[PDB]
């Protein structure tokens, strides 16, 4: 009875298709049948459920990937700073230390990815792009040594961000590339951490992000687009950095994200009427601490003093029972293959689901064995809160760069 | 020579490439996140690195970028150099449209392929194949985010609004739960007639209510009904409350109950009649949702309940 997903009443949360079958209801029922087999597995084998996070299996998978990968990862040859970030962040969540020699090796590799004109590319000699730039800066802040902070050419990073800024407030992902809400988040994230925000760098940016909020309450990649969890995370986190959260309708956004949690599975979907997916445990659940902070800043007296506005217990049960690969690493849903992307965001979402904090109030919910407790993650940057303070404190001792 | 042809040969074994030296990748002396590339991938990328370092704007380099793209379609550096070669060599861009059509069919969720197609369409100033091509991708995955983004881009850029509401109607018949299509409906109406026209709004609310009657547990229709009325305020429409309470006995759902709380919220914020009665009905529905009908959102409904007490008492 302690596990919410296993109670008899939980059977009533299965899909009601109203006797009208479409591709959406058929695929949703297929997933719910597979998820119910996972929930009922303890009853069928006659064992007490024991939700254990397979730390040592995840750790072996991560420390190996940090050094070397098979030709199966050739599709990630232009995302190698992302592999640095996903792996180092999962290791920090699992409280696994980075040896000084390994930390130095990552600093030197990210130096090879850095462009002479600012920003980082997906690998040595590749043109700079805001996505691997965001990942490389977050990876260097997780290391947090003087060597790591010194890798970043702050003068050229600022010049690079200006070369992507558009008159309407948006940013290109790269030169001769395209605009979307992720680029504003990538720029605001790296510029705030490294202390390179000039008075006009983000002029119009908050107003452009606000145009991406649609009729559903969530945010799309560009104006007109369907609300999507990943882009909504990027949109709200960028506005929290710029202190312009009130540019959005926060109540229609709160109602939209809370609706993305699946009543049966416990996990989150990325868009309305789509399937559950482990990575949205971070993109969607990560929005509730950001919304709690935004509403708290307005003096909202109805906020909880112990929990986020999502079912923390049910999200942890979905991740622990349906997203762990037995050989290590985490995944989208049962039947899917493991990868470092889902290992990063399943564990980040699990950490948000365990740790609540607002003002002088702290309250943890650790489902399963007590050893399942992860290290906290900052809801804006998705790196440890300690690493955010250490990086911001380091770079605030340097002036904001001038123009050449 | 196709990359998957049974007679594909490595570039190091090709006579027409014997003059250039392959340039290996520099991963450092103590490498991290190192991909143990297959011989085929490593061979193409060592020769791509050679033509890029010397900026060789030749036909052989153009054919080489096709192989580099097929090995990793997310390598945006290769895509940039391919576009440099398309313009320097004066390549027939309609032949390039045929190529991008084939690779998007193979990798429809890759970002770089869709961006390349938009550049080709902008360069040729020709959107005549786009709606049909996108409808073929949506026929395979009706919720592909890149396909819907490309469709919106083509419609806005070239003013191709005339037949989109009809296409939206077709896909809603196929799957009334496809939220991407309910979004496209709002995209078309808000950019053509708008929702301020009373006849349009009436037609949209009557259509949405008929879809709700047919499939009461489809959330997209409920979200669309709320989205088109929330602008001016749900309390601005007094018949809406009683028309949903009439559908409550036979077509009930936590979506209907949540919509009733949304209506009561706006009635209280706009000085409604029987204010004490309206707040109690709203708090009672918040309790039923938190404890029974929608327990996954218990913290949201408890927040709404406390929020209403704080504001209206
Ligand atoms: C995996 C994978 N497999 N392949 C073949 C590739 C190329 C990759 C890869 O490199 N990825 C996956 C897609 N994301 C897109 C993206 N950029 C972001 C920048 C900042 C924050 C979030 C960002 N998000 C995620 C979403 C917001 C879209 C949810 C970049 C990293
Ligand atoms: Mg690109
Ligand atoms: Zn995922």
């Amino acid at each position: 009875e302690p596990l919410y997903s296993l109670r008899p009443e939980h059977a009533r949360e299965r899909l009601q298709d109203d006797s009208v079958e479409t591709v959406t209801s058929i695929e949703q029922a297929k997933v719910e049948e597979k998820i119910q087999e996972v929930f009922s597995s303890y009853k069928f084998n006659h064992l007490v459920p024991r939700l254990v996070l397979q730390r040592e299996k995840h750790f072996h998978y991560l420390k190996r990937g940090l050094r070397q990968l098979t030709d199966a990862y050739e599709c990630l040859d232009a995302s190698r700073p992302w592999l640095c970030y996903w792996i180092l962040h999962s290791l920090e969540l699992l409280d696994e230390p980075i040896p000084q020699i390994v930390a130095t090796d990552v600093c030197q590799f990210l130096e090879l990815c850095q462009s002479p004109d600012g920003g980082f590319g997906g690998g040595p000699g590749q043109y700079p792009h805001l996505a691997p730039t965001y990942a490389a800066v977050n990876a260097l802040c997780i290391i947090g040594t003087e060597e790591a902070y010194n890798v970043i050419n702050r003068e050229k990073l600022l010049q690079y961000l200006y070369s992507l800024k558009q008159p309407d407030g948006s940013f290109l992902m790269h030169v001769g590339g395209e605009v979307d809400v992720r680029s504003a988040y990538c720029a605001a994230s790296v510029a705030s951490l490294t202390n390179i925000i000039t008075p006009d760098l983000f002029e119009g940016t908050a107003e452009w992000i606000a145009r991406c909020q649609n009729w559903e309450g969530g945010i799309g990649g560009v104006p007109g687009m369907e609300a999507h969890g990943g882009y909504t995370f990027c949109g709200l986190a960028a506005l929290v950095i710029l202190k312009k959260e009130r540019s959005l309708n926060l109540k229609s956004l709160l109602q939209w994200v809370t609706s993305r949690q699946m009543r049966f599975e416990g996990g989150f979907q990325g868009r309305c009427n789509k399937l559950v997916d482990g990575c949205y445990s971070f993109w969607q659940a990560g929005l509730l601490p950001l919304l709690h902070r935004a509403l708290h800043a307005q003096g909202d007296p109805a906020l909880s003093m112990s929990h986020w506005m999502f079912h923390q217990q049910a999200l942890q049960e979905y991740i622990l029972m349906c997203c762990q690969c037995p050989a290590g690493g985490l995944l989208d849903k049962p039947g899917k293959s493991r990868d470092f992307y889902h290992t990063c965001y399943c564990l980040s979402g699990l950490s948000i689901a365990q740790h609540f904090g607002s003002g002088a109030m702290l309250h943890d919910v650790v489902m399963g064995v007590p050893e399942n407790v992860l290290q906290p993650t900052h809801p804006v940057y998705n790196i440890g809160p300690d690493k955010v303070i250490q990086a911001t404190t380091h770079f605030l001792q340097k002036p904001v760069p001038g123009f050449e | 020579l196709s990359l998957d042809s049974p007679t594909y040969v490595l570039y190091r074994d090709r006579a027409e490439w014997a003059d250039i030296d392959p340039v290996p990748q520099n991963d450092g002396p103590s490498p991290v996140v190192q991909i143990i590339y297959s011989e085929k991938f490593r061979d193409v990328y060592d020769y791509f690195r050679a033509v890029l370092q010397r900026d060789e704007r030749s036909e052989r380099a153009f054919k080489l970028t096709r192989d580099a793209i097929e090995l990793n379609a997310a390598n945006y550096t290769v895509w940039h150099f391919r576009r440099v070669l398309l313009r320097s060599l004066q390549k027939d861009l309609q032949e390039e449209m045929n190529y991008i059509t084939a690779i998007i069919e193979e990798q429809p969720k890759n970002y770089q392929v869709w961006h390349h197609r938009r550049v080709l369409v902008e360069w040729l100033k020709d959107p005549s194949q786009e709606l049909e091509f996108i409808a073929d991708i949506l026929n395979q995955d009706a919720k592909n985010y890149h396909a819907w983004q490309h469709r919106q881009w083509v419609i806005q850029e070239f003013r191709l609004w005339d037949n989109e509401l009809q296409y939206v109607d077709q896909l809603l018949k196929e799957d009334v739960r496809n939220n991407s299509v309910w979004n496209q409906r709002h995209f078309v109406i808000s950019n053509t007639t708008g929702y301020s026209d009373r006849a349009v709004l009436e037609r949209e609310v009557q259509y949405t209510l008929e879809m709700i009657k047919l499939v009461p547990h489809n959330e997209s229709a409920w979200n669309y009904l709320k989205g088109i009325l929330q602008d001016r305020g749900l309390s601005r429409y007094p018949n809406l409350l009683n028309q949903l309470l009439d559908l409550q006995p036979s077509h009930s759902s936590p979506y209907l109950i949540a919509f009733l709380v949304d209506i009561y919220e706006d009635m209280l914020e706009n000085q409604c009649d029987n204010k004490e009665d309206i707040l109690n009905k709203a708090l009672e529905l918040c309790e039923i949702l938190a404890k029974e009908k929608d327990t996954i959102r218990k913290e949201y409904w408890r927040y709404i309940g406390r929020s209403l007490q704080s504001k209206h008492s």
